[PDB]
């Protein structure tokens, strides 16, 4: 497992995302400020992200990333 | 207004994953009807009638009153 | 010491030996199904099968309104109000589509036949589908219940208040002015109660209808 | 009573027995009851249908 | 027996219907040989000064005995091509429309209630 | 033997764009499984119909009745119903204008 390649398929998989406009889909892109989602749009998000790899991380936690990095992060270190 | 802030995302969490786990309907119109469900009518509406919704929401969910296969 | 209406016999001239075979095959019937016993006025929950599904299941409460009919036939009238909307089934005890009968509240009222309730405001025939058994004392009298009823206003199915319908069960003093009840009592008939030849004395075929039942067994 | 004269039951005279019935025959007596093949007669289990 | 000349409360939602007319639904004819109209017999209304399709699904005249005897004669309103003109129904609809041949399959699908 | 599985692969082998089947418990009275299906044009909707009845008529069923298409005249909606399980091929409007799929899942009130 390397990080970078992990961090590269994430976003990766977000690019995917049809939606979003890929202005400042950055390592700490925000999502209700800098792109406009909100809540459904990011359960969403990190449900896609739970979508090829993973399938661990419990519904709880995700609510208290919401940044990608940190979302990231727990999925490079939980496996 | 809600019965809890919090509450509507943990049903959408559910809605989604167990419709990840179907073997007939397609996952993409069910993936649309689930998003319908709640985008056409969950959004800025009064708080009384969102008891209702949330009940709804989860009683669709728990499925006494046929379960979508 | 009740024996279901069935079996005691229209008055006519029928061969007994019908009603022999009759019996016979009702009682045949009822060692496969329990018949319990309810009094016209009780609520019942009647189980049957549903003949144009795959083979599902239909429950059905309500109240029993009119119990009439004899032989291997007879019948009861289960009325009930569901959404607002007032429907009535009439449910055949020997068929054997009936699964089970489930007396949910054993009563009897003051009268024999609650037609009536056909007229009574929606609320005095309204129960709710799923509601719980009550017990009751196994040596205590079938409870009679008082439950006088108010009337909808004008136009009565079948004009209750004449002497020969003999209902008890009515506020009259309600909804029908005092002189209402002057030319609804022209037609009393005080000779009718006291014509002794009228009066089918049935304890001796009761009796050896017993005698039937039990050597059944 | 006598048997049916339609001109679609002329056959199926055949398994009846045909110069009459004698109970003094001894062949197989016969029960109490003879049913038809879709009667739902009294003491079997209530129907279903599935 | 719902026949000509008899007032029928429709029972659909009734996009059409259920607003208020001075007139009341009639029938003004019923689609069997005889006038007399039983569950299922799909007859033609005035309503609302306009002609429609019908559809029994409900009377006060007893009939067998397992199936049910309202005490309105419901009437679900069905467009000439036999779709159904409202989208929901919740008066009960007896399950006896599964049964004998006819334009019900439909007429199940929007319904929510049965007896 | 006839089950839900072998007329849903007839539908997607059929190239029938949406597909939705809710099972309906014991406790209610129509049936078991109840489908709703899309189609591109009525004729495409009646093909279908036609394959589906095909198959069922071709396959078992000698002892249980048979199965009438109910809606032919109709060309925006038909629908089918067996002995246990019942298809309803719409156009995608009327589809969604009764949203049948809310009431087959909430049974107990009206939308
Ligand atoms: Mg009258």
């Amino acid at each position: 497992l390397t990080l970078e390649g992990i961090q590269d398929r994430v976003l990766y998989v977000l690019k995917l995302y049809d939606k979003i406009d890929p202005e400042k889909l950055s390592v700490n892109s925000h999502f209700m400020k800098d792109l406009g989602l909100d809540s459904l749009d990011q359960v969403e998000i990190i449900m896609a992200m739970e979508d090829e790899f993973g399938f661990e991380i419990p519904d709880i936690d995700a609510e208290k990333l919401m940044c990608p990095q940190e979302i990231v992060d727990y999925i490079a270190d939980k496996k | 207004a809600p019965w809890s802030r919090e509450a509507v995302l943990s049903l959408y969490r559910a809605l989604l994953r167990q419709g990840r786990q179907l073997r007939y309907t397609d996952r993409d119109f069910y993936f649309a009807s689930i998003r319908r469900e709640f985008r056409k009518n969950q959004k800025l509406e009064d708080a009384e009638a969102r008891e209702r919704q949330l009940e709804k929401g989860l009683v669709f969910l728990n499925g006494k009153l046929g379960r979508i296969i | 010491r009740f024996l279901s209406p069935e079996f005691i016999p229209r008055r006519g001239r029928t061969d007994p030996l019908k009603f022999q075979i009759e019996r016979k095959d009702m009682l045949e019937r009822r060692k496969v199904l329990h018949i319990p016993e309810f009094y016209v006025g009780s609520i019942l929950r009647v189980t049957t099968a549903d003949p144009y599904a795959s083979g599902k299941i239909s429950q059905f409460l309500g109240i029993c309104i009119q119990r009439s009919g004899r032989g291997l036939g007879a019948t009861f009238i289960l009325r009930n109000v569901i959404e607002g909307q007032g429907v009535e089934i009439c449910f055949e005890l020997y068929n054997p589509r009936v699964q089970e009968i489930q007396v949910v509240k054993l009563e009897k009222r003051l009268d024999d036949s609650l037609l009536y309730l056909r007229d009574a405001l929606p609320e005095y025939s309204t129960f709710d589908v799923n509601m719980k058994p009550v017990v009751q004392e196994p040596n205590q009298k079938v409870p009679v219940n008082e439950l006088k009823v108010k009337m909808k206003p004008k136009p009565w199915s079948k004009r209750w208040e004449r002497p020969n319908f003999n209902i008890k069960g009515i506020r009259f003093d309600l909804c029908l002015t005092e002189q209402q009840m002057k030319e609804a009592q022209k037609w009393n008939q005080p000779w009718l109660e006291f014509d002794m030849m009228r009066e089918y004395d049935t304890s001796k075929i009761e009796a050896a209808i017993w005698k039937e039942i039990e050597a059944s067994k | 009573v006598k048997d049916s004269k339609l001109p679609a039951y002329k056959d199926l005279g055949k398994n009846l027995p045909f110069p009459t019935y004698f109970p003094d025959g001894d062949e197989e007596e016969l029960p109490e009851d003879l049913y038809d093949e879709n009667v739902c007669q009294p003491g079997a289990p209530s129907i279903t249908f599935a | 027996a719902i026949q000509k000349m008899t007032r029928v409360r429709v029972v659909d939602n009734s996009a059409l219907g259920n607003s208020p007319y001075h007139r009341a639904p009639r029938c003004i004819h019923v689609y069997k040989k005889n006038g007399v109209g039983k569950v299922g017999d799909q007859i033609l209304l005035a309503i609302k000064g306009q002609k429609k399709k019908a559809l029994i699904v409900g009377h006060c005249m007893p009939g067998p005995r397992m199936t049910p005897r309202f005490d309105s004669n419901n009437v679900v309103l069905i467009e000439d091509n036999g779709n159904p003109v409202g989208t929901r129904i919740k008066t009960p609809i007896p399950t006896s429309l599964r049964k004998r041949e006819g334009e019900y399959s439909k007429v199940l699908a929007i319904a929510q209630n049965f007896v | 033997k006839f089950d839900i599985d072998m007329m849903v692969s007839l539908l997607r082998q059929e190239n029938a764009r949406d597909i939705c089947v809710i099972q309906v418990p014991p406790e209610m009275r129509y049936t078991d499984y109840f489908v709703i299906v899309s189609g591109t044009s009525t004729r495409h909707l009646h093909a279908m119909a036609f394959y589906v009845v095909k198959m069922y008529k071709h396959l078992k069923c000698k002892r249980d009745p048979h199965v009438k298409i109910e809606g032919k005249d109709t060309d925006d909606w038909l629908c089918v119903d067996f002995g246990s399980m019942v298809i309803h091929l719409m156009l995608p409007e009327t589809r969604e204008i009764y949203e049948l799929e809310k009431l087959w899942t909430l049974r107990s009130y009206d939308d």
